[PDB]
């Protein structure tokens, strides 16, 4: 009876900025994924390359767990094959993705009256990310012929933007917590099993 | 927060030189290009240079190589902006601005006038070619030293109509103004219309008469 | 000025109004546009970087983009807060450093629109007795604030001796101008008619004087 640490990372009280996004490893235990699976709590919960009715009983080599938060109109990148800044500079799925993507409106916890700068995203990069890799740099961008030598100006721009989350705005404006379950089938023993395995 | 501000007004004659400085708060100073940027009144704004406040590098607009000097000072976060044999057409108000210009300071007003107090002289406008419908008059308040002037008409029985515009700087170094106002053509021969002017920095106080022409 | 933009633009609370920027290969062709509001008697600020990018803080009902050597920025959602100048900026290649627009000055349409009325002055006898000529052309009750003033000596177009005032609020709301042509009156007396050109929304009116005439 080893159950496996899924709220410590749905129930965090902070989550990451997506450019930084979170990974946890999930090893040796039981998953309830019926209770994910089933919960009201969450108004995104596609799954790629599994069905989830059947996660309780499979087993796995691993399992990851990626965490972030984003916009809610920004949910739609976080799927197979999909563009924009989120998918193109700070959280790539592969074609091939075998796991299931989870979001909730997070608006009561990380707006501000005012504004929450706190959760940050890439917006300049000369490249677009593979799929699962992380940039966490934040060396300047240099759009221009010019070389920047470490001072911000003209062609020469931070690449990282601040989220303003205020809990006043449309909920394509709010932010999500978004969490990316990955299930890795490696030829070695399985760990993670559901309780019905 | 991040903020720019800069010394006072300056008025200088011109040949002297102004140094204008601009102190950054709020942010790694040497971590960002400064740049200045100048507005003459009403006018565009203008780019003058800028100087990268970690090497020290400068680099300037062509009209000004040879009569500029950006330096800064790390120690004290401020960034000058010298600008030497001032000509009439160096009025403007001068502005530091951050990185691709993202902050800006709120601006100096320079001045560049060889003159010194002075009231002004009145010149009258007036109407012509209107028997009985409207007819527009007024004042030129001419050659006054430093700003401002104050114009009523009548000693303040006259307000309809009326408007006063702001002041050019002449080539002259010296301001000008007029004032004006609009009334009925049959008004002309009966109503007697005085502007009185008051320059307070001087102590001239004028009042002209505006009666119509004889052609 | 190196850039090319309008300079007025005017609409209604509430709707969309676009700027143009226009500039050549060197500039907007290779390098990202940047748009500032300057607010009456306030200094500029930035409001697009990187052509369309916002600074936190800037609300997303300003908008960029640039196609070509071109670029606009548009308003939606007119509030009378947005009456401001803007200007445009790109780094340009050839002059090796950051190129301005003309700027802009946008109206919100607040009131009916009214054609200015012009009345140019000659010089008074008084001043020519000192030995001075100014004619003097008045501007009122104009809405939009935005004109632009041109003089003409005969068939030449005059540009030394001119000072013109930017657009000021009358006490009935409309806008008005001035604008001066300091001659010596040996100038003066050397031509045979003067004109000042008032533009305004595209119309163009215009008063003559004549130094033997009144
Ligand atoms: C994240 O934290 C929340 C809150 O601590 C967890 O939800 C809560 O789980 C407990 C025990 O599973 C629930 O208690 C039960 O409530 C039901 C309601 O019908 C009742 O029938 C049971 O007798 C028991 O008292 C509690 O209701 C539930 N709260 C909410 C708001 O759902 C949640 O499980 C945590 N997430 C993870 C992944 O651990």
């Amino acid at each position: 009876t080893n159950l496996c640490p899924f709220g410590e990372v749905f129930n965090a009280t902070r989550f990451a900025s997506v450019y930084a996004w979170n990974r946890k490893r999930i090893s040796n235990c039981v998953a309830d994924y019926s209770v994910l699976y089933n919960s009201a709590s969450f108004s995104t919960f596609k799954c790629y390359g599994v069905s989830p009715t059947k996660l309780n009983d499979l087993c796995f080599t691993n399992v990851y767990a990626d965490s972030f938060v984003i916009r809610g109109d920004e949910v739609r990148q976080i799927a197979p094959g999909q563009t924009g800044k989120i998918a193109d500079y700070n959280y790539k799925l592969p074609d091939d993705f075998t796991g299931c993507v989870i979001a909730w409106n997070s608006n009561n916890l990380d707006s501000k009256v005012g504004g929450n700068y706190n959760y940050l995203y890439r917006l300049f990069r000369k490249s677009n990310l593979k799929p699962f890799e992380r940039d966490i740099s934040t060396e300047i961008y240099q759009a221009g012929s010019t070389p920047c030598n470490g001072v911000e100006g003209f062609n020469c721009y931070f690449p990282l933007q601040s989220y303003g989350f205020q809990p006043t705005n449309g909920v394509g404006y709010q932010p999500y917590r978004v969490v990316v379950l990955s299930f890795e089938l490696l030829h070695a023993p399985a760990t993670v099993c559901g309780p019905g395995s | 927060e991040v903020q720019l501000v800069q010394s006072g007004a300056e008025v200088k004659k011109p040949g002297a030189s102004v140094k204008v400085s601009c102190k950054a708060s709020g942010y790694t100073f040497t971590g960002y290009y400064m740049h200045w940027v100048r507005q003459a009144p009403g006018q565009g704004l203008e780019w003058m240079g800028r100087i990268n406040p970690n090497s020290g590098g400068t680099n300037y607009a062509q009209k000004f190589q040879g009569r500029v000097t950006m330096t800064r000072d790390t120690s004290i976060s401020t960034a000058y902006m010298e600008l030497s044999r001032l000509r009439s057409d160096d009025t403007a108000v001068y502005y530091c601005a951050r990185s691709y210009y993202d902050y800006w300071g709120q601006g100096t007003l320079v001045t560049v006038s060889s003159a010194s107090t002075k009231g002004p002289s009145v010149f009258p406008l007036a109407p012509s070619s209107k028997s009985t419908g409207t007819a527009a008059l007024g004042c030129l308040v001419k050659d006054y030293f430093p700003e401002p002037v104050t114009v009523s008409w009548n000693s303040g029985a006259l307000t309809s109509g009326v408007h006063t515009f702001p002041a050019v700087l002449q080539s002259s170094g010296l301001y000008s103004l007029s004032s004006v106002v609009t009334v009925p053509s049959s008004s002309l021969g009966t109503q007697t219309y005085i502007c009185n002017v008051n320059h307070k920095p001087s102590n001239t106080k004028v009042d002209k008469k505006v009666e119509p022409k004889s052609c | 000025s190196v850039l090319t933009q309008p300079p007025s633009v005017s609409e209604a609370p509430r709707q969309r109004v676009t700027i143009s920027c226009s500039g050549s290969s060197s500039n907007i062709g290779h390098n990202a546009v940047h748009w500032y509001q300057q607010l009456p008697g306030k200094a500029p600020k930035l409001l697009i970087y990187y052509d369309d990018l916002l600074p936190a803080g800037v609300s997303d009902r300003f908008s960029g983009s640039k196609s070509g050597t071109s670029a606009s920025l548009a308003i939606s959602g007119l509030q009378s807060e947005d009456e401001a100048d803007y200007y445009c900026a790109a780094w340009d290649d050839i002059l090796n450093g950051p190129v301005f627009g003309g700027g802009t000055k946008l109206t919100v349409l607040g009131q009916p629109k009214a054609n200015p009325t012009v009345t140019l002055f000659p010089p008074s006898s008084e001043e020519l007795q000192a030995n001075k000529a100014t004619l003097v052309c008045l501007i009122s009750d104009f809405y939009p604030g935005a004109v632009t003033v041109a003089w003409k000596a005969d068939g030449s177009p005059v540009k030394a001796g001119v000072e013109t005032t930017k657009p000021s609020k009358q006490s009935n709301n409309k806008y008005a101008a001035s604008s001066y042509l300091s001659l010596t009156p040996e100038q003066w007396k050397s031509h045979r008619s003067y004109s000042c050109q008032v533009t305004h929304e595209g119309s163009t009116v215009e008063k003559t004087v004549a130094p033997t005439e009144c």
